[PDB]
DNA sequence: CGCCCTGGAGAATCCCGGTGCCGAGGCCGCTCAATTGGTCGTAGACAGCTCTAGCACCGCTTAAACGCACGTACGCGCTGTCCCCCGCGTTTTAACCGCCAAGGGGATTACTCCCTAGTCTCCAGGCACGTGTCAGATATATACATCCTGTGCA
DNA sequence: TGCACAGGATGTATATATCTGACACGTGCCTGGAGACTAGGGAGTAATCCCCTTGGCGGTTAAAACGCGGGGGACAGCGCGTACGTGCGTTTAAGCGGTGCTAGAGCTGTCTACGACCAATTGAGCGGCCTCGGCACCGGGATTCTCCAGGGCG
């Protein structure tokens, strides 16, 4: 129920500081939240269906850089 | 079991260019990822070439235009010059 | 007399200390609980490994903070410091999504 | 082996039997596996030059992936070779802009 | 004295015929890889067995999150300014044809050898793995080293 | 009585033996290296034909180029206030040390469907062709649609 909200606001006030942003409004913490509802969605269903089509119940780190691979973004480091 | 990997080449080429500094474990990894990586992409370019020509064979020539399509003018030039070379003086 | 600093000079410290440091900025137990509800929809009992998670998480926080980065420009090209929603449509629109 | 008579350090048979069974094509000729060679141990020669006078700025002698982010980073070449790579643990560049000062 | 609302005017648009024009499709001639069957040997699914990290959990141990109070300063709304590009008329050039006819080289098709490598084969050796050893970080004797206390004195 | 001292009772950096972690070196079984046979795929040539140029006069048209008015929209100046920036104390919960499991991840024989490899037919699909009904472009006319001048109204 509603994990959407573990993500605190002290933390995307953090995100914005790497990203080198002094000032932040209101709305950005829920339109920065809602991306990244989108964003997980987006990879955890390749993520299921690459788990589906290896007939297995658990998900492993291939599946996930596979699963970043076809979408261009081929994220490096851990099952590489 | 048994796996494959770049590192003993990473750790002698390492030695040839600066054979003081170290190299993590995790940075070898990322190596290996980007030469993994590189091999596919020239591989698969090679492929696509390969099939646009009506010939169903690699050689040199496919991996010389290749490397010159998908690599900056500085990288293709001098990865065609070193390595032509290596061929030429291999053959 | 209480000492308190002008408004603006701890987002500059905070900047210098955090573009330093490569660690996670969001805690492990949250983004857990995320992850497991986003994949409970999906595909009912299934298992996650120990690793991968690291990897959805830090593939999101630097997606994220080039995001913030990009969307900070965007802030910057109306000639303010402050960040807004339209930014990041406009930055997020303008990058092919 | 022929990389050492060739000048080679990657293994040429590797790369061959590679490309046999990659299912790339039907014919593979003797010269491109070591041209490959040639090519992959150029770029990683690169790589371990860049990331070993990265490692040699920051006064340490082992090369952490913040010193290859900002080696591969910091080149034109290596920016414009891969824009999409994201890199674990390598951080991000010093970049402050001129207008928040 | 100067502004919303109305009315006249003008032109840009929509839609419906009305006839010349050309390539979509049909039709045929033809012709070649799909289809059918046989052979053959070969990797994939079925267990089989194993083993190992994920799972669910319990309890110190701090440490960020949060609620709030103050605040001050920049996003925003408003106003005056002025200048720059659109709308339009007049000037200036790009491109088509007519004259007046010729070839030209480069991909295409067909033919023709010839030799580099797949395939098979055996011999060897080399890097993934186990173990030795020092580097760095850790936890503890220790020889003084600074208050506290008897303690004797002038 | 007020005072200096000789020694114990605690600290504290200082020096020594001790605990992980990572580099360094010594193996042997699935890899590579290499030798010989087959052969069809690649390098080389002989027409070829076919659309693509060579060079430049003129006449004329549609498109490109310039020139000015000014209207409205970009843009500088400036005041406001509430919306986050900054600073405290208080809480919930992740980090982490440690634990008992298991159920799914992971390496290995069997054979058996079952698809790889190869002759024979042909028919459905591709080169060639030649039409006409849908399409291209514009007039006729109605319709809407915006632009400008009072004037009744502030």
């Amino acid at each position: 129920r509603d994990n959407i909200q573990g993500i605190t606001k002290p933390a995307i006030r953090r995100l914005a500081r790497r990203g080198g942003v002094k000032r932040i409004s209101g709305l950005i913490y829920e339109e920065v939240r809602a991306v990244l509802k989108s964003f997980l969605e987006s990879v955890i269903r390749d993520s299921v269906t690459y788990t589906e089509h290896a007939k297995r119940k658990t998900v492993t780190s291939l599946d996930v850089v596979y699963a970043l691979k076809r979408q261009g973004r081929t994220l490096y480091g851990f099952g590489g | 079991a048994r796996k494959e990997t770049y590192s003993s080449y990473i750790y002698k080429v390492l030695k040839q260019t600066h054979p003081d500094t170290g190299i993590s474990q995790k940075s070898m990894s990322i190596l290996n990822s980007f030469v993994n990586d590189i091999f596919e992409r020239i591989a698969t370019e090679a492929s696509k070439l390969a099939a646009y020509n009506k010939k169903s064979t690699i050689s040199a020539r496919e991996i010389q235009t290749a490397v010159r399509l998908i690599l900056p003018g500085e990288l293709a030039k001098h990865a065609v010059s070193e390595g032509t070379r290596a061929v030429t003086k291999y053959s | 007399k209480p000492h308190r600093y002008k408004p603006g000079t701890v987002a500059l410290r905070e900047i210098r200390r955090f573009q330093k440091s490569t660690e996670l900025l969001i805690r492990k137990l949250p983004f857990q609980r995320l992850v497991r509800e986003i994949a409970q929809d999906f595909k009912t009992d299934l298992r996650f490994q120990s690793s991968a998670i690291g990897a959805l998480q830090e593939s999101v926080e630097a997606y994220l903070v080039s995001l913030f980065e990009d969307t900070n420009l965007a802030a910057i090209h109306a000639k303010r410091v402050t960040i807004q929603k339209k930014e990041i449509k406009l930055a997020r629109r303008l990058r092919g999504e | 082996s022929r990389s050492a008579k060739a000048g080679l350090t990657f293994p040429v048979g590797r790369v061959h039997r590679l490309l046999r069974r990659g299912n790339y094509a039907q014919r593979i000729g003797s010269g491109a596996p070591v041209y490959l060679t040639a090519v992959l141990e150029y770029l990683a020669a690169e790589i371990l030059e860049l990331a070993g006078n990265a490692a040699r700025d920051n006064k340490k002698t082992r090369i952490i992936p913040r010193h290859l982010q900002l080696a591969i980073r910091n080149d034109d070449e290596l920016n414009k070779l891969l824009g999409n790579v994201t890199i674990a643990q390598g951080g991000v560049l010093p970049n402050i802009h001129q207008n928040l000062l």
